[PDB]
């Protein structure tokens, strides 16, 4: 049954959302296991049942999956109104009505209606929402005690990167080959690599720089930018497995059309 | 009576090589020329 598979990858890569809502709809509504089927080819029980009335919580959540940190403040700069720094679910509920044109607005604002909310709650459904969504992604694979192999690490790098192709899929096939060893990858270096993955439009500013005079990209300069943006430690592995499916001609270091310009054309679509 | 002779050409056997031969070389030449061409695109299947 592999053409409903990739039906859906089709479906889900390039479709206008609403027709994605109406093609992984049942209920016309949305169950939250429903939405991880419309985004994979516990916060449910806080989800609920009301949700995605309009397609317009998909947006939301897209955008919640989808979000840089200073592009995440500066969303919450545009939510509130009066500029207190609280954002209620009333005020939500006005920029809702103009983004259209409940259960999680009573879960994270205020069950009695009263939204007295903080930029730090709003970081923490951040972090849980894309924490949960990252390790459920992580134990799809099934790790071997929490270590995944080196293609499956790659299919999820593929996944991300959105681009049908087949020369990084036979690169993908040949991992095993290459590193005819693997001793796994680690939660804590998927989480790092994926926080890494994340901020790149804003990596993006010193390897420009880097850039304009030259395409020759090595994993020192890769993690002392990781551990700059993102406080995060991208291990040597991690470097040698993308150093091994990425650099296509095989010089040693990357160029921006290789990895950086695909992966933020992903970023903006 | 008995028929003439059957007529040959000239130097059949040197210029059926020499004309076999070279388009060989022309025909490997293109055939990895095209190998690269559609390798460098993602059309190719090597595994």
């Amino acid at each position: 049954d592999r053409k409903v598979m990739e039906y859906e990858n089709r479906i889900r890569a390039y479709s206008t959302p609403d027709k994605i809502f109406r093609y992984f709809a049942t209920l016309v509504f949305m169950t939250p296991e429903d939405f991880v089927r419309s985004i994979t080819p516990s916060i449910f029980y806080t989800l609920g049942e009301c949700g995605l009335i309009s397609f317009s919580d998909y947006i939301f959540l897209t955008t919640v999956l989808s979000t840089p940190q200073r592009n995440f403040e500066i969303a919450f700069k545009m939510f509130d109104l009066n500029g207190d720094g609280e954002v209620d679910m009333e005020e939500f509920e006005q920029v809702q009505s103009i983004i259209r044109s409940s259960a999680l607005t009573t879960y994270f604002f205020g069950a009695d209606l009263k939204g007295k909310l903080t930029i730090k709650n709003f970081l923490e459904f951040q972090r849980k929402l894309q924490h949960d969504v990252l390790k459920l992604e992580f134990e799809r694979h099934d790790p071997v005690d929490g270590r995944i192999t080196e293609r499956q690490f790659g299919g999820m790098l593929l996944a991300y990167s959105g681009v049908q192709s087949k020369k990084l899929t036979a690169m993908q096939r040949q991992l095993k080959k290459h590193f005819k060893e693997g001793k796994g990858l680690t939660f804590q270096e998927v989480e790092n690599f994926f926080t890494f993955l994340k901020n790149i439009n804003d990596v993006d500013t010193a390897l420009s720089f880097y850039h304009m005079a030259g395409a020759s990209l090595d994993k020192v300069t890769m993690q002392q930018v990781a551990r700059t943006v993102a406080k995060v430690e991208l291990s040597d592995h991690v470097c040698d497995v993308v150093f091994a499916l990425f650099d296509c001609d095989g010089n040693g270091e990357l160029s921006n059309k290789e990895f950086v310009s695909i992966m933020k054309q992903r970023l903006m679509r | 009576a008995i028929l003439p002779k059957p007529v040959k050409m000239s130097f059949g056997l040197l210029r059926v090589f020499s004309i076999v031969i070279p388009f060989l070389y022309v025909g490997t030449l293109i055939s990895k020329n095209f190998a690269a061409l559609l390798e460098e695109h993602d059309i190719f299947v090597p595994e």
